[PDB]
């Protein structure tokens, strides 16, 4: 009945020293029934990464919509959109459906190509911006992720350390949520290289 | 299960170095109608306890009778009724707390919030709250209804923790309570200018003040206010 | 608690200053007397948002009237209020008293209840606190009172309304409308409570 | 909500 | 997920170990089998409290029977004590789906399904997957009457794993019991996290996953 | 908790820095002080998106109006445009704003509710902590406040909210708008709620997490040659 | 009433010329001189304040207009046409960009939007 | 939903009862016997709410068996049916009524006649040549109206019942997992294996 | 209508060591968005080296703790001053809770102590008396924030041995009392940041063979 | 519209005579002033059935009190009313004013609203029409008035209540309670309307 | 309720679809083909609300057939699935949404690969080795998790599907009146008669 | 119903 | 509450 | 959603 907890899933983003990390589970379900363990919730438009939790139809729709908007942006601007600007575009796009919203919890992650400053942001379904220094969480196990991140996180972690922290934050949060898990992906993002890691985790 | 009819608003209270203060306005509201302007909501029990009651006034008058009957019963076959075996604040509170929780559990509650202020045998300050659900808690400052929202913030600036009780004099504590009652008269729609205040001191005993009025009120700035924005005349 | 009273020299509008959100007093020094024209004022009761929206539109309509046809009658002002209140009665909670001074018609008072009906009356009372002073006002109102008499009648009347109504309180604001011009009066609790 |  | 099935070697009883408060995983380590006596087991499904309380109470009633009649109570009698109790509370909102599994000389290997609805059924196989109760296994393809005890234990273990994977409200670990003449035998607790990867690699199943 | 306080030569508005989703704190340091115009700022309570959206829209239309008229914008303009917008949507846009600023007319302080009712005051408070804040304002406000007194009173009224309200928390944001001066925006004016050092470092040994697969992501465009 | 001019007033002549665009350019030629120069660390735009009367206050007439904090505009030709273009240019900078991306448009894209408004007056009815 | 049919032929009563027990979208059992032997020459089939069905049937079985032991005599099917009706007629006005529909098939040894009784959960009783409870009811009634005769043999009765079940398997949208058939004649109660 | 239930917020945490157990809870008592008390204890010594906390609706919690305390008193009277074992206490509490099955106590109950072998024990109950023995349990408002952390940091869940690549789990080990108290403090510090109903103070009760001792630590008051 | 007023020589009870079933006047000459003892009377507002049932029980209790302990106090009468009204507050809609004359305590008035709370007052008003005369009564009531003054005060007060309240009307009944005894007064529309 | 299954083997996609049409307790048809050929190498099975199912399928069929004629080219299954998803994603926020769940089985001639797509009425799309819609879903998922392999032949795929249907006939409580099986490979779309 |  |  |  509640749209934002039919399909389930989680996204978490963290900042480190000259790097950002964004991670998601792989589950898509019809409430209790698990359907797919290949449903990735993290998309990228150039060097800007977007994770989306919530109703899966809207996850897919918004991905297609932001690909559309970022493609036109690049053609007209003759440069890739930056995280700060893309954050404003997500907010705009969500609030224009104020009284008929997309049932999503978006998360923006990326490094500003010019300033080299690591950037993360989260949104509510009507496009209110949460621009945290430390970490952003989203999905059915947001409470669990808030608890894990708030204890595990410390500032200025090196890329290979940050990987372990975000991974343990996701994995342990997902295992305490019925509608989350069935595999997990972690993106480690540096200024001009991006590593993508699939995690071993209990499949129930 | 009922709905409250004739009601009393905020009861406010705090501990100080040597005892406790409690206060309540003298009004019985009948919804939006300020029907009764002579209602005492601080009911003393012996010379060491004051019970402040908000909520339904019929249920208050019932509790008033229970306490009157409690004093009578304590005296029975008790040669030390006015000495070592007198009613303590802690006894009077636990009795009410028992009644309140029993009545909620039979789905027929006494529709009230009660604060028991007093000093114990050993001179320890007693201040504890109970309401129609049987929920109980203690704090250096306690308040019911609007008092919780507006009085507590002001009283907590005087006594923020347990260690600020010894540094708080009765002069300072009473000033805070009297100021809190004025603020409540300003922002509470079901409040009264007329109120009663009770001090229970471990040295000077019980001082009960009736027919107190909110004074030193600021209204003069009102004359300078015109319309809701664009009017200038 | 709002009232408008006609007397020999013109009309006087009276109101309390209390705005409530439930049992909380959001504003204790509210100005419930609003200008729609130089010598046409109104008292607002009901939804603060709805009465402001209406008052703002009427002020606009009468400003545009004045530009084209000169000073509008108090009857004209009342009609514009009625038109908004009647046609939007399903979406509005607005009880408005319209009071104005012409030189030809002198002092006039029009009351507009929820329905959006119009009633021309020698004096009018409205708001939650009005119910408590129906008896008092009826017994004590005379026609062609002096200014001092009419100020006393309003002060005493609203004093009682404020006393019994929890939703009414604060200062008593009044606006005197005569040939002489426009006078603003304020009376504080310490004055009107001891009456 | 605000609402004499 | 609770499974109890009958075969030539006796009764196999397999259950998961997950408790849920809505979409919140309360525990991954709950005992969903009650050991009433050496020859009697009870599976637990529905309200955690309702099952724990009344199946513990059943153990008391089954003990009193032995003291007054100098004999173990029959599975039929034990099942009917619980079925007649819950029927008194019918409509009050008790949530209970239990299989009473045991052996007696009189009856042989016996499984009785008892429901908070007041339903009492005898059967060769009972299963509780999601919120539904079935007269067939969660797979049923591998089922043959003449099965090896250690082959039958696997089918039970594998059947809970199947449901634990797909069902969000099933998981934690698999608890295995083998009921025979001269009592039941515990066959250990198997963590689904470790069991899944082992089963995948050995069986070559769950290809739709990846790892 | 959002407050506005009028003083001798201008107006000051303050706010806490907590945003909530149910009982959970979504943002520990959030900006509730919005620039409508260089010298017109307003504090927002209610639906977080709605307060930002309605201030940005009016802020945009005020900028175009300022360019069109060749005049610095007025608070009454922002106030009128906000109230007419919020009234149109019959409270469905849950924005509760304290609108303050200085313009050629002087210094102004207004509150505007979600249903489109507006009021004038020397001291205003809005949000869940309004009653905690108003208690402090009703106790300590006087006519003819100095700048230093008005900032103190404003931040004291927010602190009351931070401590005594579960809806309000973290830091205090202030904005001072003095006549004939640039508005100064004091972000995190007070930091009363700084978290204490943890007992332990939870930094994991590298290779603690089990990895199925690894791959490079191509973020670059299609290459030449 | 109704605008019954739903057809183009600018059409191709047999020679392939768009008459009204040529005639518009002729109007621009008659107009007062304006210029722009680009330096390494800035840009300058300049024009003459050709006052219609010495009684007129030439300060009140702005030939050089701010479009965004970082973009200015000057013209040659018909002043009224410029004034309404500046109004439309300032608005489109908000509606088609700032209200979407939360920043002011880059020079080339705001130019692109102004250009679009002027192309439409060349083809629309 | 559950099929329970009854057909009274010349010299016996035949009761067909569906073998499926279902809760929602789950098939709890596929071999359920929805019948109790009340006495050696009286059989009761039952369908309705879970628990209630068996609890009621076993309660009736116990009371009839008690009467048999006490009087060393078998109650007539007419008497047993009247008892059962009166027990259901009590229950409707009780705190929680038994939601059970029953067919009672008996052979009266005194009259040497087979008797079929249809009783619903309200205590509505009728003697019929053929009866049924549930969705299957209407169809089987229309079919038996055509094919049934009073002087039919037990074998003829089984064929007509075989045709009903066959037709119900096509027409009904639920899998009732076949039926159990039981014959009640002078020799007692026996179960037909081949069906 | 009249609603007999309320939420007083707060959070409790039970951790079992090898020869000790801790039951911790915040000292904040709330109603809606208002703070009732910054110090109103929620974890109680019940005698016989048993500590108890019923967190949720404060009135129902106070009632249950009273009844169990009374249950311990009458155990002594009726069984020649026999010490009530934690397993026995746990079963007794199940019967207290289930007694009100159709008008429940809206509380999450944790009890801590030592088992009859002298090892640390924590028992966890639902509102209607379902119970289970555990190494770890958080109850109350911020249970969802804390439990995952305890899974990771006490039971070493999803933690493997470096250089194996997920082939060998991190070895399970009993934590010292000093290590456990750090996890309790960091758990509550973290919960306080992100949960509005958690803060003001933290009271920890440590149970050993020597008896029950008490530690208090301040939490953020916003 | 009901009121009781204490004056120098005792107490006076006043009431209208209108009983309504919806907007129909069931009785236009109702007696809302009821005797519970020789010099203890009450005014009844709310449910006609509930107030009669209560009044009938109180009269019984005070008759039995008198037999055993002699003349009861007005306070005692009020307490019996309260006991019935408070303990049965969930099933009762009764607003009762109790007024009585002792020689020791002279004139006394007790009001019992819906809750079943008790309030001893110099004078009391209640009923639907009371809301309109709160302002009037407060301004015009003095202590230790004469009989003639007190009759005028009640006549004028209820006159206004009847004028504004649709649920109030008919004749004004009054009952004077002094050392002299018990006097019944009636005032007809033609008299009180022209006031 | 309606069974629609899909299994993607090595070199083909097989779609099993239940043959029964039921509205309430009535079986409207026992030979229904719940499938449309979108293009020569793309097949869509559908289950859901009456009318909506066929109306949506035929609308999609018409649009894909139009594309084929216009470009003289066959859209890839990936492209057809994306189109279908977007049509369903539009409908949820429409005045009356299409309540249709679909499986899309296709053979991509460019990649020489079989592809199966599961899309629900909300427009939720996933590519799967095997899929299902409805109550049968959970059971078939658990069974195929065990037995399915990626390198299975068409014959192996049919046997595993045969086992699923057999098992569903026992386990499911409704008579779905058997299934129609269709294979999608490089040679096109054919119907398996023997099942 | 009858009911001043 | 907790509830396989 | 987010909501001082
Ligand atoms: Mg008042």
């Amino acid at each position: 009945s509640d749209p934002s907890s039919i399909n389930g899933g989680i996204v978490v983003a963290m900042t480190g020293k000259d790097c950002v990390a964004i991670a998601c589970d792989l589950r898509l379900g019809s409430q209790s029934l698990g359907v797919s363990n290949k449903f990735e919730k993290i998309f990228h438009y150039g060097h800007v990464f977007l994770g989306i939790t919530g109703l899966a139809t809207d996850v897919t729709t918004l991905n297609e919509m932001f690909r559309y908007k970022t493609n036109l942006y690049k053609l007209k601007e003759e440069r890739a959109i930056e995280p700060e600007t893309f954050t404003q575009l997500v907010s705009s796009s969500l609030y224009e459906r104020r009284f008929g919203p997309y049932f999503v919890g978006p998360v923006v992650a990326g490094i500003n190509s010019k300033s080299g400053k690591p950037f993360i942001a989260g949104f509510d379904l009507i496009g209110c911006i949460d621009e945290a220094k430390d970490f952003i969480v989203s999905g059915t196990a947001s409470d669990q992720l808030f608890g894990m991140c708030e204890s595990l996180y410390e500032p200025n972690l090196e890329p290979e350390d940050l990987f372990e922290t975000i991974s343990q934050a996701l994995l342990n949060a997902a295992d305490r949520d019925a509608l989350s898990g069935w595999g997990a992906v972690v993106y480690i993002i540096k200024k001009d290289e991006v590593v993508k890691r699939y995690l071993k985790m209990r499949q129930d | 299960t009922q709905q409250p009819i004739v009601t009393g608003t905020s009861v406010i209270s705090m501990k100080y170095d040597n005892g406790v203060i409690i206060a309540a306005d003298n009004l019985g509201s009948y919804g939006s109608l300020l029907r009764f302007n002579g209602v005492e909501r601080l009911i003393p029990v012996g010379d060491n306890t004051v019970v402040g009651i908000s909520g339904d006034i019929s249920d208050m008058q019932h509790i008033e009778r229970l306490l009157k009957d409690l004093v009578t019963e304590n005296a029975y076959d008790n040669p030390l009724a006015d000495a070592e075996e007198a009613l303590e604040p802690s006894y009077i509170f636990e009795y009410l707390a028992t009644v309140m929780y029993q009545r909620r559990s039979k789905m027929n509650p006494l529709w009230n919030a009660i604060i028991v202020a007093g000093v114990q045998s050993n001179g320890d300050q007693f201040l504890r709250y109970v309401n129609l659900l049987g929920v109980t808690y203690s704090s250096p400052t306690l308040a019911t209804g609007f008092g919780a929202h507006m009085a507590n913030p002001l009283l907590r600036k005087v006594v923020d923790r347990e260690s600020d009780i010894p540094k708080t004099t009765v002069q300072v504590a009473e000033e805070a309570i009297v100021n809190a009652m004025r603020v409540l008269y300003y922002r509470d729609a079901r409040s009264s200018r007329n109120f009663s205040l009770a001090i229970i001191d471990k040295n000077t005993g019980l001082t009960f003040k009736k027919n107190l009025q909110v004074e030193n009120m600021k209204w003069d700035f009102a004359k300078d206010i015109k319309g809701y924005g664009t009017q200038k005349i | 608690s709002i009232m408008a009273v006609t007397f020999k020299d013109g009309v006087i509008l009276g109101a309390d200053s209390r705005t409530t959100t439930g049992a909380y007093i959001a504003n204790r020094v509210t100005d419930k007397l609003t200008r729609v024209h130089d010598k046409i004022w109104c008292c607002r009761s009901g939804s603060a948002a709805d009465t402001q929206a209406i008052a703002d539109i009427v002020q606009y309509h009468l400003e545009l009237y004045t530009s084209q046809y000169g000073t509008p009658s108090t009857e004209t002002a009342a009609s514009v209020f009625k038109e908004l209140c009647y046609e939007n009665k399903d979406n509005l909670t607005a009880g408005i008293i319209v009071a104005g001074y012409d030189d030809k018609n002198k002092g006039e008072v029009y009351t507009i209840p929820l329905g959006g009906s119009v009633h021309k009356l020698p004096y009018a009372i409205a708001g939650s606190g009005s119910t408590f002073i129906y008896g008092y006002c009826d017994k004590n109102f005379r026609e062609n009172m002096s200014k001092e008499e009419t100020v006393d009648f309003i002060k005493h009347s609203l004093s009682q309304a404020i006393k019994w109504d929890g939703s009414s309180g604060g200062v008593i604001r009044m606006v005197v409308l005569t040939a002489a011009g426009v006078e603003r009066l304020i009376f504080y609790p310490d004055e009107y409570e001891q009456l | 909500x605000a609402y004499x | 997920t609770t499974l109890a099935f009958r075969f030539q070697g006796g009764i196999i009883v397999a259950v998961d170990s997950r408790a849920t408060a809505g979409n919140w995983v309360a525990s991954q380590t709950v005992k969903k089998v009650i050991e009433i006596n050496p020859f009697l087991l009870g599976t637990m499904a529905g309200g955690a409290a309702d099952c724990q309380f009344w199946e513990t109470w059943l153990g008391s009633q089954c003990r009193l029977h032995e003291l007054r009649e100098k004999e173990r109570i029959s599975v039929a009698a034990a099942s009917k004590i619980l079925s007649n109790l819950v029927y008194q509370y019918k409509g009050a909102g008790l949530s209970m789906g239990t299989m009473i599994c045991g052996y007696t000389r009189k009856e042989g290997p016996t499984i009785y399904y008892v429901d908070s609805d007041g339903t009492r059924l005898k059967g060769d196989i009972f299963c509780v997957v999601s919120g539904q109760t079935f007269a067939y296994g969660v797979l049923d393809s591998n089922y043959k009457w003449d099965l090896s005890v250690e082959d039958a234990l696997y089918l039970g273990k594998r059947s809970i794993l199947a449901a634990a994977h797909r069902d969000a409200y099933s998981g934690g670990s698999v608890n295995l019991y083998h009921v025979t003449e001269d009592g039941w035998i515990y066959h250990g607790n198997h963590d689904v996290g470790e069991l899944f990867w082992k089963v995948k690699e050995e069986e070559g199943s769950f290809n739709n996953v990846i790892g | 908790t959002i407050v506005g306080v009028k003083f001798n030569n201008g107006v000051v508005i303050a706010a806490d820095t907590r945003s909530t989703q149910g009982p959970i704190v979504a943002d520990k340091n959030c900006a509730k002080l919005h620039r409508i115009s260089p010298k017109i700022w307003c504090a927002g309570a209610g639906t977080a998106a709605d307060t930002e959206a309605v201030t940005q829209l009016i802020g945009s239309n005020i900028e175009l109006h300022s360019l069109y008229t060749s005049r610095e914008p007025r608070v009454v303009s922002a106030l009128q445009m906000l109230k007419q917008h919020l009234f149109k949507y019959q409270g469905h846009i849950g924005a509760y704003l304290i609108v303050a600023g200085v313009d050629p007319t002087g210094s102004h302080l207004f509150s505007i509710h979600a249903h489109g009712s507006t009021d004038v005051g020397y001291y205003l408070s809005l949000g869940s902590g309004s009653l905690a804040a108003m208690a402090v304002l009703e106790s300590h406000w006087k006519q003819d406040l100095t700048k230093e007194e008005a900032i103190k009173l404003a931040s004291d009224a927010i602190q009351a909210g931070i401590w005594n309200d579960l809806g309000s928390g973290s830091n205090v944001d202030v904005c001072v708008m003095e006549i004939g001066k640039d508005a100064e925006y004091l972000r995190n004016y007070l930091t009363p709620n700084v978290r204490e050092e943890k007992q332990k470092s939870y930094k994991f040994p590298r290779g603690t997490t089990a990895v199925l697969k690894e791959s490079i992501v191509n973020i670059c465009d299609i290459q030449e040659e | 009433m109704t605008d019954r001019y739903s057809f183009s007033l600018t059409t191709f002549s047999p020679s392939g010329k768009l008459g009204q665009i040529d005639y518009a350019l002729t109007a621009v030629k008659q107009g007062v001189t304006s210029l722009g120069i680009k330096a390494t660390n800035g840009v300058v735009i300049a024009t003459e304040k050709k006052s219609s009367s010495p009684l007129a206050m030439s300060e009140t007439l702005s030939k050089v207009s701010l479009l965004t904090p970082d973009i200015g505009a000057v013209y040659s030709g018909m002043g009224p046409d410029y004034r309404v273009l500046v109004d439309k240019s300032r608005k489109v900078a908000h509606t088609s960009y700032k209200r979407i991306y939360g920043e002011y448009p880059p020079t080339k894209l705001l130019v692109s939007e102004v250009a679009k408004i002027m192309q439409e007056a060349t083809q629309s009815g | 939903m559950d099929i329970i049919l009854g057909i009274r032929v010349q010299d016996s009563v035949i009761l067909a009862s569906s073998k499926a027990v279902t809760r929602g979208i789950s098939v709890l059992k596929d071999s359920d016997d929805k019948t109790r032997q009340l006495s050696p020459h009286t059989l009761m089939s039952f369908a309705g709410e879970a628990g209630d069905t068996v609890q009621f049937a076993e309660y009736i079985q116990a009371n009839i068996q008690l009467y048999s032991i006490r009087e060393d005599y078998e109650l007539s099917p007419q008497a047993v049916s009247s008892f059962v009706r009166q027990e259901l007629a009590k229950s409707i006005r009780s705190r929680r009524p038994y939601q059970v529909n029953v067919l009672i098939g008996g052979y009266d040894k005194k009259k040497n006649k087979p008797e079929l009784y249809q009783i619903d959960y309200l205590g509505t009783k009728v003697e019929l040549p053929y009866g049924a409870h549930g969705y299957s009811g209407f169809y089987t009634f229309s079919l038996l109206d055509h094919h049934y005769r009073p002087d039919m043999t037990t074998e003829e009765g089984l064929d007509l019942l075989k045709l009903c079940v066959q037709e119900l398997e096509k027409r009904m949208p639920m899998d009732f997992k076949g039926v159990i058939v039981k014959i009640v004649d002078k020799d007692g109660i026996r179960q037909v294996d081949d069906f | 209508q009249f609603n007999p239930y309320g939420d007083n917020g707060g959070t409790i945490l039970g951790i079992a060591g090898e020869d000790f157990a801790v039951l911790a809870g915040d000292t904040r008592n709330i109603t809606d968005y208002s703070i009732n008390s910054r110090y109103e204890p929620k974890v109680f010594d019940c005698g016989d080296n048993i500590v108890m906390s019923a967190n949720g609706f404060a009135a129902d919690g106070d009632a249950l703790v009273k009844r169990f305390k009374n249950s311990v008193k009458w155990y002594h009277f009726d069984h020649n001053d026999k010490k009530l074992s934690i397993n026995s206490a746990a079963r007794n509490i199940q019967h207290l809770l289930y007694g009100k099955r159709f008008f429940p106590y809206y509380v999450h109950t944790i009890i801590a102590g030592l088992d009859e072998d002298g090892k640390g024990a924590v028992y966890s109950f639902d509102p209607v008396g379902s119970y289970e023995r555990e190494q770890c349990r958080a109850g109350g408002a911020a249970a969802s924030l804390i439990m995952p952390f305890l899974d990771n940091q006490v039971n070493f869940k999803n933690q493997y041995e470096p250089g194996t690549n997920g082939k060998v789990k991190k070895p399970l080990k009993y934590l010292s009392v000093e290590e456990v108290i750090k996890l309790v403090r960091d758990s509550f510090t973290s919960a306080t940041e992100r949960h509005i109903q958690v803060g003001d103070g933290l009271e920890i009760l440590i149970v050993t063979k020597d008896g029950v001792r008490k530690e208090f630590y301040e939490l953020k008051r916003d």
